[PDB]
């Protein structure tokens, strides 16, 4: 009898949301449906374009039920408030959506409550202004969850999906595969934070006050995550957005999506995570996440930058180009905070900088750099990361680089932190080395025969080449 | 679907 | 230095309505003044405008219904950061 989706997000060991409020920006909703009646407040805020009743409140009601519905919801307790920014045909405007976002912030200022989660189950093309409003609303301390989009396309081309400082959600089906349906389906790529159930999801139907319907979409996927977030913020109300994002990732099912469904270039960029509720099993833990930059573009002096959230430390930095036309990467300070910067080669199509960002309080981290000598540098403190760059066109707490390259070590003062280094080499398209269960990958790099790049995938270090050696740095309390 | 609405159109 | 943006997905564009975004520290009183200055400069040129909304609390600025003919004029108003043409969003 349990819907496939509510079982899927249930963790392998297990035992809400009322202190938290969830705002929904959507169509009108049928607030008297028995799934949600008394749990949702309709604000009667409305800003929608003209067309060009059962059907009018269909989309929204279903999602309100997914978030908070008493029989089929994720966060069966939670309080909701709805704003109407989509018309009866499911259409809205950027301007209207801003006015809605703005309404939420004003409400909050006038009658402050607890943590807020905002579900944005909608998408248009890339919008400078909409991404900015989202960012600003996020910095004011509000959590935003949005749909990746349903176009079987790179989510960075759509807003709010592409909007910085927002949890963006793609959709998977009962077989844990990305939803694809003809030319439509889940969006993907590096602006997608994680996936969640988004096919055949049962919830409240506005046909009648006790009816149910299965609907599919990245909105449905995002709604599961808003619910999960409402529960997470009820248990730990002081969570920052960054702490919350690190928890969603850590508690996700990993390596369960077959990445063959996605275009070749987006596979590496797309996170293989399916959202889940936190376990009854939970003391402090080291959380890290992998952050891909925008592609640097082909300019000769191009740089890609990967940044962490304000309350995270950058513990390592690597890079990747599909061509292998690369001048590597370096950790550089910027507004008193370290960022990961990667350098394109003359004639390269561009490169990605790939950060490892971790929640590490009490860390005092610095960078130790040595110019071309092979080249070596150490923490004279634990080593958490090696990076390397060169300026030429071609070729024990210690980093070693190429004799012609500069080498950079990330060194942290973190008592209570243990790190070890694990090496693996072979004759080869991809070499791989994983931290042991209970350890957190902090750094991933290749020993210096021509490498395309290296990247952390969860707690596995991947090195891609055209006698290659993967090197993983792993830490724990 | 135009555009990706109501269950993948 | 003020720039213009509109949606790359052409069917989703909604010409004739524009979001005028002002620089970060601009005060609500200034946003309002800038909108009126715009309407006035437009009226002198024979153009009707309608100020639909004045933004404050997240971004300063305003939403305006006008012919795109006026964009060169609007980009030169004081305090303007950028202007974006309104566009469509859809339930997902
Ligand atoms: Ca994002």
């Amino acid at each position: 009898s349990i819907p496939w989706n509510l079982e899927r997000i249930t963790p392998p060991r297990y035992r809400g949301g009322s202190l938290v409020e969830v705002y929904l920006l959507d169509t009108s909703i049928q607030s008297d449906h028995r799934e949600i009646e008394g749990r949702v407040m309709v604000t009667d805020f409305e800003n929608v374009p003209e067309e060009d009743a059962s059907k009018c409140d269909s989309h929204g009601t279903h999602l309100a039920g997914v978030v908070s519905g008493r029989d089929a919801g994720v966060a069966k307790g939670a309080s909701m408030r709805s704003l109407r920014v989509l018309n009866c045909q499911g259409k809205g405007t950027v301007s209207g959506t801003l006015i809605g976002l703005e309404f939420i912030r004003k409400s909050q200022l006038v009658q402050p409550v607890g943590p807020l989660v905002v579900l944005l189950p909608l998408a248009g093309g890339y919008s400078r202004v909409l991404n900015a409003a989202c960012q600003r609303l996020a910095r004011a301390g509000v959590v935003l969850v949005t749909a990746a989009g349903n176009f079987r396309d790179d989510a960075c081309l759509y807003s709010p999906a592409s909007a910085p400082e927002v949890i963006t959600v793609g959709a998977t089906n009962a077989q844990d595969q990305p939803v694809t349906l003809g030319t439509l389906g889940t969006n993907f790529g590096r602006c997608v934070d994680l996936f969640a159930p988004g096919e055949d999801i049962i919830g409240a139907s506005s046909d009648c006050s006790t009816c149910f319907v299965s609907q599919s979409g990245t909105s449905q996927a995002a709604a599961h995550v808003a619910g999960i977030a409402a529960m997470m913020l009820s248990a730990e109300p002081e969570l920052t957005l960054a702490e919350l994002r690190q928890r969603l990732i850590h508690f996700s099912a990993k390596d369960v999506i077959n990445e063959a469904w996605f275009p070749e270039d987006q596979r590496v960029l797309t996170p293989n995570l399916v959202a889940a509720l936190p376990p009854s099993t939970h003391g402090w833990q080291l959380f890290c996440r992998t952050v891909w930059s925008a592609h640097s573009g082909p300019t000769r002096m191009a740089t890609a930058i990967a940044r962490c959230a304000p309350d995270e430390e950058l513990l390592s930095c690597s890079s990747f180009s599909r061509s292998g036309k690369r001048r590597g990467e370096r950790m550089e300070a910027q507004g008193g905070k370290l960022v990961c910067r990667a350098h394109n080669a003359f004639g390269g199509e561009g490169v990605y900088a790939i950060a490892r960002c971790c929640l590490l309080p009490q860390a005092n981290c610095s960078v130790h750099t040595a110019p071309p000598a092979g080249t070596r540098v150490h923490c004279h403190h634990v080593l958490t990361g090696c990076s390397s760059h060169w300026e030429v066109e071609d070729l024990p707490n210690q980093c070693v680089g190429h004799r012609e390259a500069s080498i950079h070590a990330s060194c942290c003062h973190a008592p209570g932190l243990e790190c070890k280094v694990k090496e693996h080499g072979i004759p080869q398209e991809q070499v791989t080395v994983a931290c042991e269960e209970g350890w957190t990958l902090t750094g991933c790099s290749a020993l210096p025969s021509h490498v395309l790049g290296a990247y952390a995938v969860d707690n596995t270090c991947v090195v891609r080449s055209r006698a290659v050696t993967a090197v993983a740095i792993c830490c724990r309390s | 679907x135009a555009f990706g609405x109501f269950s993948f159109a | 230095t003020a720039t213009f943006h509109r949606c790359a997905k052409d069917p989703w564009r909604l010409p004739g309505t524009y979001v005028v975004v002002l620089k970060e520290e601009t005060h609500l009183s200034q946003s309002e003044r800038t909108a009126r200055r715009l309407q006035a400069q437009a009226a002198r040129r024979g153009y009707l405008t309608k100020i639909l909304h004045v933004f404050h609390g997240l971004l300063p600025g305003f939403l305006v219904k006008m012919s795109g003919d006026l964009l060169e004029l609007a980009l030169k108003l004081p305090h303007v950061d950028y202007i974006e043409e309104d566009s469509s969003v859809f339930a997902q």
